[PDB]
């Protein structure tokens, strides 16, 4: 073999094994992330495990703010993570300044996605081994939910999901949409915490999982507190 | 509107010897009418054979005497010896001229013992000319003591007098004598006047006071 | 002035089916003629002509540049440029230089490849393009020629009558101008043929 | 195998050693030994120079940074030579900018700082120099020593080169009397340190010896071939 | 222009002149020289207003991605260094006199003054502008210290309508802000609202 | 160059003379000040003309790029500060002063750019050598919520001030309208001024120059 | 600076047995205008030295930025050296000249004052890049104004008790707002002593106008 | 040979340079100082790109008559 | 297998190796203790003493980043040195731009990004040295922060780097360090670091505390001799 090692060799078959070694690292994080989008809200979930006591909860999260109004969960390397949501950020700003008004939530995906693909394409670095999905509510469009992988795809989803559980996560999105019924916010956050739940066998507690959602009513991106997060899944229980 | 210089004022005087070199100055600072200060002697020893007198804009001596010094050190290192007078003389003139565009406003003269032992005076004009001269006064009064050193050290325009070479002792008479006419008559030169002389047991500072203002 | 130095005088006109571009003939050096061959149009495509008046070393030199561009464009698309284009290409050779500007004013007189509608333009120094459907003028006599042309010009002018009026205009007003003249050439355009004549004028 | 992880300063072996700087410190133990001690007012170096044959000199190992500072050198001399000149530039600065004698302390990090940059970027090879700094400064007399791996330590006696453990014993045991110790006592406790070294048959001579001193109110001196007869006279016979 | 900034207990009432002049033509009668730097630090701009405008986005979108990344609310007297640093850097090609005012919870109501070359002064009250010079007499005389926010509003509308009078290049509406912990509200005065002060009439 | 432009109730009209002039002299009459930067922006220059030709272009071809990846319509304020930064990056070096109008998601926006990077987003706004002139009448008459035909009236009453007024200006007057619905370019809104008729005919008859020599090149039509 | 613009003027030391002592106006003018009044021209670089700055405030305050850090970053290595007073005067006089080599400025005159071991040291450091170290300094019209009635007590006395250098300062400062134009009343005092650097809040000068009613 | 020449060369221009400089003749232990500089970059010590990455491979021995009288020093590929 | 020589590799499932043959360096380095209680952070190295011919205050593995802020390291020195340098370097500019001291969950992120650099390009390696920061400022409080050679930096109460680093966890969790004042932890941290410690393996150790809280008035300094001395002897009397 050989032909992988490099991301710029391509396979005898046009494969590009590095980045689809890359996709694989998303998982091997252990971490599990859903996003849905309702008529009016668009939602991330994504399970916390915090690994030691000593470890400060509050310094752990996977969910942060690119901008006022548009929020994102990386999964993958946490390292790797956090350097993708400094660009963000950075693309973010430089939009306001160069254009005049809040980046679109899909040029701030194409954007980042694009700097993946030259990674994909020049020899020294290495794929950055993460996937970011971006939530915000764009006027003329309604709530948007995007995600970018390491191979620099930028595809926009009703609902998406990302980490070891995906595939099992999808396919439960995939029947909850197939029987649509539009999401109300309550729903929207509920169908994910169920698909969440679902696919871990977690029955999750407060603790163990950080929800950050966008409205149209209230546009900025807020991380919910743990106390919120609770009346959502006592409700799931109760119902 | 911004002018890079001023004339901080000064004079500096060299003489050499058969066997001594005396390098002398003012130690007077003074910027327009004002004194700044009245013990800045303008002297500075750069090895124990070798004196540097500067006068002119301060600024650039502080430096100058600053790049010297490190030189000094730098030949030191690589070529494990000491800098001769000559060599010292060589390294300031292409010093100097590095910056002929922007120049150093400092007139400067070296005093030194050469290699045979002999004393040697170099001077140097702003940019850089050197030429070893046997005595040479330079700064605000240059004018005034130059001429009485050619008369009477370099025995020019006296007819029927014999020729006898300067002492140590006749030396240091005649630079007290011709700082104190500069006093008089030059408002720059002041203050107090340093005698550094180098010879073969090497320099000695002797300081004389000139009238205050 | 700089433009003044060398001296100068081009004109282009618009008849029905026909262009006109005529321009002095005078090489010289703030007072002094030295030549009276000096080429100020230049040969741009099959019916596209250049006229360029201005410091003679810009003349020279935005000609021949125009003409390295355009050599170029033509190998590489494999076809004549229209009029329209030739214009633009010009003005963007002319602000690149919009800091230090080359002195010259030039005048693009052609007819389209295909329709063969005439077409006629002028640039300033730092390359601002005017289209007119009537006459251009520029160089040092501009205000004089300018005075001839909007009186002599008349709509839908047929090619033997627009050399008539270039040739008046331009004769005119080089008389009235101390730096340009020592000769005049008219070269008209028509999808036929291309006519050059030199005109009979005051050598003084 | 293992041969690879061995190649280049930028790869990480299995166990979390870096292999070509160990190699580099290896190149020190290749040169001659020279034993650095300090006592409360003055610091010493002596050195074993080694020679191609009897009609070349004996090389130099001692050499001087400036004044109050002068280093010995045991290894790759090019190294030594390199890093000497970026120390004496340092030094040289430091009294054109702030007119002072550079503290020994801080110049021994600017030596660590340089010498860490080849160990982590592809390209030049880790310096393999391992260097012994004596000098006087107003904290005091210092003796520091610098490992081809960036590390640096301070010591109250220290001997680099080949067969030095000898003489790190000798030093160990005799360590407390050197604090109180006169100049020439000093020096003595030295030269019979690196004597330890030496392979039996070989002697101490004024030849193979070269001592360098700088204390309160000595510049770095080092005391050569006919110098060093002084110091050596006093000394007694092999143990 | 005049600009004027007062800091009142736990806000600052940033207060500024409509008139932006090119040579003796008012080409712009209605200017907003109080800008938002972020959500609760404002910046009154006086100078070239080219300058003016380009430092003050500049600033905007500093700050705004510090805040982001630190996920903490700006602090005024950062807001102040960062102006400074490029007011300072560039003096030779700049022209503009900016008031940095704001509330950070941290400090509380602040006003700087960045004057033309790049200086940084806290000041309880601050004039800048060409018609600065007309008011120095009557602010010093009127400040009180410990002015009621209301206090300050009629304080910065009665100096900017003195300077407005006497000055021909300030005019226009007078804009006034309050910014506080509770947010920031904008009053523009005009006509008779603007405080009015009697003639000689000899 | 008198350049003016009103928000009118829905919409911006944007107005402009058409003489431009080299020094004393015109050298030309229908040059055309309105420029396009985008379907729902145009833009109307004054200043080194050269200048404005090509600013308003690299501007244009920017918001094109933007547009086609955004893949919505331009804002107006993406263009005011892509203008006001290049402006400003160039000290003043590029003279170019325009009047840029757009109507955009957020409504009809309209704003000055003065050379050195200055923009002001205002009801109504004059630029140019006319400038004044024009202001006189917007200031005079400008009223708000005016529905589009009075606003193009007051457009076309101040760019016939200015071009009565002030020197510089002077032949027809373009008027372009843009509306979130439609963008009306109306070239030659109005020909104030024209020509009289040449009482006398100077018409040369052939043989009235004469010819030192004449060389016909036959072109191959084909 | 190519242009100064707010500045402030004269800041006068002298040289105490065991420390020195300089005070400053706390004036910055805008060209004749008492544009800030509270402003601070004297800094503690360290706990052996102070500087005070008479010229473009901006220039000083660039100058207090770099320095001080160039001080915070000696503290963090902890290896127990320090900045004497007279490191930070040929700093300064490398860094003045630099901007004028340059032809970048810096318009501010500086004195540097410290006591380190036992010796007191008081310098000048002008724009151009002027520096020396002498008994007493005054910077901007003091040198015109104070330097003489310093100068005088200093050549009778080449020695002068703390008590003794700071009554002759609030005697220069008082010649200083009678006579120089860009002074103001409220000036403050700091003094390097074996103790530390201590700065003096406003201090004020009592100040005789009894010439007006002789006229 | 080859590399010998270009370490002649630096040599013979070192040399001039320290008579511009200085007015006087360096010394052999000078001299070699010199070169040897030369022939230790090849470590790749330096970022300039004209420097061989190679080592030198030829061995200089320079004998002048200087301050000290006659002197003869050797120089190696290692430039030692 | 070649997916472990580089850090641009990445293996087939997903791994890159060579940043976790990074971390196994800071395991083979001495242990060093942070803990932060409700007054400030005490940070605390077990400096093992290789020969007696070192000098003793040198080699020291807890710099000085800022007034405000101290950095115990641990892994290959050399790279931690430079680290320490890099975040000097970014404290000053912070206060140069900013005006103030750097928040120091600012200041490791920023170390961080610059770690994690090294990470992606295959021309460098990933550095070799795991450090905490710690702080107090009245208005952020105390905080401790620890950056992995991966540059994942996380804010840890109480957390513990080098070949003990499991055991001290242990040690270090029955602490109920929140409610705990500094001076009372100095004497805690010396008792865990004398637990963790390996008479046999390594020859002996001498401990060096450092700290930064109210009672420091927000400066890290190295505890005064008197205290550590206490300290000390606490530590060897619970041995016992």
């Amino acid at each position: 073999a050989g032909f992988d090692r490099h991301i710029t060799i391509f396979s005898p078959e046009g494969r590009l094994y590095q980045v689809e070694y890359a996709f694989k690292a998303i998982n091997q994080g252990g971490l599990t992330s859903v996003a849905v989008r309702g008529k009016d809200c668009a939602v991330i979930v994504t399970q916390k495990k915090v690994p030691d006591k000593l470890l400060d909860s509050s310094t752990v999260t996977h969910l942060f703010k690119i901008t006022e109004n548009i929020g994102c969960v990386m999964t993958g390397m946490t390292a790797d993570s956090r350097s993708q949501v400094q660009r963000a950020r950075y693309e973010a700003a430089n939009w306001k300044y160069k254009y005049g008004y809040e980046i679109p939530v899909d040029m701030l995906c194409k954007r980042i996605a694009d700097i993946s693909q030259v990674y994909t394409q020049n020899a020294e670095m290495r794929p950055l081994g993460c996937c970011m999905i971006l939530i915000g509510i764009d006027e003329e469009q309604g709530p948007q939910v995007y995600k970018c992988d390491p191979a620099g795809y930028y595809c926009g989803f009703k609902a998406t999901a990302a980490g070891v559980k995906q595939t099992e996560s999808t396919s439960f999105l995939e029947k909850k949409v197939k029987k649509k019924f539009d999401w109300t916010f309550e729903q929207t956050v509920e169908t994910a915490i169920t698909c969440l739940s679902t696919v871990l066998s977690i029955d999750f507690k407060p603790s163990e999982i950080e929800v950050g959602v966008v409205t149209v009513e209230n546009p900025k991106f807020r991380i919910l507190t743990e106390a919120e997060i609770d009346a959502h899944l006592v409700a799931l229980a109760e119902r | 509107r911004f002018s890079p210089y001023v004339f901080n004022g000064g004079t500096i005087l060299a003489i050499a010897g058969e066997d001594f070199a005396i390098v002398a100055s003012d130690t007077r600072l003074s910027e327009g009418f004002s004194i700044h200060t009245r013990d800045s002697p303008k002297c500075y020893k750069l090895t124990d054979k070798t004196v540097i007198g500067c006068s002119g804009f301060h600024g650039d001596c502080l430096t100058l005497t600053k790049i010297i010094e490190a030189r000094l050190k730098m030949y030191k290192h690589s070529n494990n010896k000491a800098m001769t007078t000559g060599a010292i003389a060589a390294m300031l003139s292409t010093i100097l001229y590095s910056r002929r565009f922007f120049p150093y406003y400092v007139y400067n003269i070296i005093g030194g013992l050469d290699e045979e032992g002999k004393g040697a005076v170099y001077s140097f004009d702003p940019v850089g000319s050197y030429q070893r001269d046997s005595f040479k006064a330079g700064g605000s009064a240059s004018a005034m003591l130059q001429p009485l050193l050619d008369n009477q050290v370099g025995f020019k325009n006296m007819q029927n007098v014999e020729h006898v070479p300067l002492s140590l002792d006749r030396a240091m008479r005649l630079v007290k004598d011709v700082f104190i006419s500069a006093a008089e008559r030059d408002v720059y030169t002041g203050d107090a006047l340093r005698i550094c002389i180098v010879t073969k047991e090497g320099i000695r500072e002797e300081t004389v006071s000139l009238r205050k203002d | 002035s700089i433009m003044s130095y060398n001296g100068g005088a081009v004109m282009a006109m618009k008849g029905k089916n026909c262009v006109a571009i005529a321009a002095d003939r005078r090489f010289g050096i703030q007072a002094q003629m030295v030549t009276t061959d000096f080429q100020k149009i230049f040969p741009m495509g099959d019916r596209l002509y250049i006229g360029l008046a201005g410091l003679a070393t810009d003349v020279q030199t935005v000609a021949q540049r125009l003409k390295f561009r355009l050599n170029l464009y033509e190998l590489k698309e494999g076809r004549q440029i229209k009029p329209y284009t030739l214009m633009s290409m010009v003005a963007n050779l002319l602000y690149e230089k919009r800091f230090g500007p080359y002195y010259t004013e030039p005048v693009i007189a052609g007819l389209d490849p295909k329709t063969f509608k005439p077409f006629i333009c002028s640039l300033d120094l730092i390359g601002c393009p005017m289209v007119t459907d009537d006459f251009v003028v520029s160089g040092t006599c501009a205000e004089q020629m300018y005075g001839m042309c909007e009186s002599l010009w008349e709509p839908n002018m047929d090619p033997d009558h627009l050399f008539e009026t270039i040739s008046q205009a331009m004769l005119n007003a080089v008389d009235r101008d101390a730096v340009s003249g020592m000769g005049v050439i008219v070269h008209i355009i028509e999808k036929d043929k291309i006519t050059t004549r030199t005109l009979k004028a005051r050598m003084d | 195998f293992r041969n690879q992880y061995d190649n280049d300063v930028t790869v990480w072996s299995p166990q979390g050693r870096i292999h070509q700087i160990e190699y580099a410190m290896e190149a020190v133990k290749q040169g001659s030994a020279t034993v650095g001690l300090k006592s409360k007012t003055h610091a010493v170096l002596v050195a074993l120079k080694r020679a191609q044959s009897e009609l070349a000199a004996h090389q130099k190992k001692i050499l001087h940074v400036d004044n109050h500072i002068g280093i010995s050198i045991a290894g790759l001399t090019a190294d030594a030579r390199l890093l000497c000149n970026f120390m004496r530039q340092e030094c040289l600065d430091s009294r054109f900018v702030f007119d002072r004698p550079l503290p020994v302390s801080r110049l021994v990090s600017l030596i660590g700082s340089k010498t860490q940059i080849p160990t982590q970027r592809y390209g030049r090879r880790p310096y393999g120099v391992g260097l012994l700094i004596a000098g006087y400064d107003d904290m005091g007399p210092h003796i520091f020593q610098t490992c081809p791996s960036a590390n640096y330590f301070d010591c109250r006696a220290m001997s680099i080169g080949a067969r030095s453990q000898s003489a790190r014993t000798y030093l160990e045991r005799h360590m407390s009397e050197f604090m109180e110790c006169n100049l020439n006592e000093l020096v003595k406790h030295g030269l019979r340190a690196l004597r330890e070294t030496l392979p039996a048959e070989q002697d101490l001579t004024t030849k193979n010896v070269s001592i360098g001193i700088v204390g309160k109110d000595l510049e770095f001196t080092i005391y050569d071939d006919d110098d060093v007869s002084p110091f050596l006279e006093g000394l007694e016979e092999r143990p | 222009t005049t600009i004027m900034a007062v800091q009142f207990d736990g806000g600052v009432v940033l207060g500024a002149d409509s008139r932006t002049t090119t040579g003796s033509y008012i080409a712009n009668r209605v200017t907003d020289k109080l800008t938002p730097i972020h959500d609760r630090i404002f910046c009154c701009r006086s100078g070239s207003a080219a300058d003016t405008q380009a430092v003050a986005d500049a600033v905007t979108y500093q700050l705004g991605f510090h805040s982001i990344e630190l996920n903490e609310p700006p602090l005024v007297h950062t807001a102040a260094s960062l102006f400074k640093e490029m007011c300072y850097r560039y003096r030779e090609d700049l022209m503009a006199g900016i008031i940095i005012a704001g509330w950070d919870p941290q400090e509380g109501g602040q006003v700087y003054s960045v004057p033309m070359g790049g200086m940084m002064v806290r000041q309880s009250f601050a004039i800048g502008g060409s018609g600065s010079s007309y008011i120095y007499g009557y602010v010093d005389a009127t400040y009180r210290e410990g002015m009621t926010k209301e206090e300050c509003l009629q304080f910065t509308a009665n100096a900017l309508a003195l300077a407005m009078e006497r000055d021909g290049s300030s005019g226009g509406v007078i804009r006034l802000a309050a910014i506080a912990e509770s947010g920031v509200e904008r009053q523009v005065l005009l006509g008779d609202q603007i405080p009015k002060f009697a003639v000689a009439t000899l | 160059t008198t350049i003016a432009g009103v928000v009118y109730k829905d919409g911006i009209v944007l107005g402009a003379d058409t003489r431009a002039t080299e020094g004393m002299v015109v050298a030309d009459k229908n040059c055309s000040k309105i420029h396009f930067i985008s379907p729902n922006i145009y833009c109307c220059g004054a200043g080194t003309a050269a200048d404005t030709d090509m600013t308003t272009q690299l501007i244009s071809s920017n918001l094109e790029l933007h547009s086609l990846s955004t893949g919505r319509l331009p804002r107006v304020v993406t263009a005011n500060r892509m203008l006001k930064q290049m402006l400003f990056r160039y000290q003043g070096y590029i003279g170019a002063a325009l009047v840029l109008g757009g109507v955009d998601v957020t409504g009809p926006h309209l704003y000055s750019i003065y050379p050195h990077g200055s923009t002001d987003k205002l009801p109504y706004v004059t630029m140019g050598s006319g400038s004044l002139a024009a202001m006189a009448v917007f200031e005079d008459k400008f009223r708000p919520d005016m529905e589009e035909e009075e606003a193009k009236n007051l457009v076309s009453e101040a760019i016939a001030a200015g071009i009565f007024n002030d020197l510089g200006s002077g032949s027809n007057i373009d008027l372009c309208v843009i509306s979130k619905n439609k963008l009306d370019f109306l070239r030659p809104y109005t020909v104030p001024n024209k020509k009289g008729t040449r009482l006398g005919r100077y018409r040369c008859e052939k043989g009235t120059t004469a010819v030192l020599t004449e060389k016909i090149t036959p072109l191959e039509i084909e | 600076t190519q242009n100064p613009m707010v500045t402030g003027t004269s800041v006068l030391g002298v040289k105490f047995e065991g420390g020195v002592v300089i005070a400053a106006d706390m004036l910055g003018s805008y060209g004749s205008l008492a544009r800030f009044r509270n402003i601070s021209r004297i800094m503690r670089v360290n706990n052996s030295t102070m500087l005070g700055a008479s010229g473009d405030y901006a220039d000083f305050q660039y100058l207090k930025q770099v320095l001080g850090q160039m001080v915070i970053d000696e503290e963090l290595l902890g290896d127990g050296h320090s900045y004497s007073p007279r490191a930070i005067h040929s700093w300064l006089t490398r860094a003045m000249y630099s901007r004028r080599s340059k032809m970048n400025p810096l318009w501010n005159t500086m004195v540097i004052g410290g006591y380190a071991d036992g010796e007191s040291f008081l310098g000048y450091v002008d724009m151009l890049g002027v520096a020396y170290e002498a008994p007493s300094l005054a910077t901007g019209y003091g040198a015109y104004l104070a330097q003489p009635l310093l100068r005088e007590v200093l050549e009778k006395q080449p020695v002068l008790s703390q008590t003794e250098a700071r009554d002759l300062v609030e005697r220069c400062m008082r010649v200083l707002y009678y006579r120089d134009a860009r002074s103001y009343n409220r000036f403050q005092i700091a003094t390097v002593t074996e103790k530390g650097v201590e700065i003096e809040g406003p201090l004020s000068t009592e100040t005789n106008w009894d010439i007006a009613h002789m006229i | 040979i080859a590399d010998a020449k270009t370490l002649i060369d630096k040599a013979r221009v070192e040399t001039q340079n320290h008579w511009f400089t200085y007015n006087e003749t360096m010394t052999v232990e000078s001299v070699t100082q010199a070169v040897s500089n030369l022939a230790l970059q090849f470590g790749e010590e330096d970022a300039d790109p004209g420097a061989m990455s190679r080592p030198f491979g030829v061995a200089l021995l320079f004998g002048g008559v200087d301050e000290k009288g006659p002197q003869l020093f050797h120089m190696d590929p290692s430039g030692t | 297998t070649g997916y472990d020589l580089s850090a641009s590799t990445f293996s087939p499932d997903g791994r890159v190796f060579q940043v976790e043959y990074a971390m196994k360096a800071v395991e083979n380095s001495s242990t060093a203790i942070g803990i932060r209680c409700k007054d400030g952070v005490v940070f605390g190295v077990e400096k093992l003493v290789l020969s007696k011919l070192y000098e003793e205050g040198s080699n020291k593995r807890l710099f000085n980043v800022d007034r405000h802020v101290g950095m115990a390291v641990a892994g290959l020195l050399a790279d931690a040195r430079s680290l320490a340098d890099i975040a000097r370097e970014e404290a000053s500019n912070f206060r140069s731009n900013f005006g103030y001291n750097i928040p120091l969950k600012h200041l490791a992120d920023r170390v961080a990004m610059y770690v994690h650099a090294y990470t992606l390009y295959s021309a460098v390696r990933p550095f070799g040295c795991s450090f905490m920061l710690g702080s107090y400022s009245v208005n952020d409080g105390a905080q401790l922060y620890m950056i992995d050679p991966s540059g994942v930096s996380y804010g840890y109460w109480g957390c513990a780097i080098g070949k003990a680093r499991q055991a001290a966890k242990t040690e270090i969790e029955k602490l109920q360090m929140k409610e705990m004042t500094c001076r009372d932890i100095v004497k805690e941290v010396a008792k865990i670091i004398y637990i963790v410690h390996d008479e046999v393996k390594d020859k002996a150790f001498e401990l060096e505390l450092s700290w930064v809280g109210e009672l420091t008035n927000g400066r890290h300094e190295i505890v005064p001799k008197d205290i550590r001395e206490e300290a000390e002897k606490y530590a060897k009397e619970s041995l016992k």
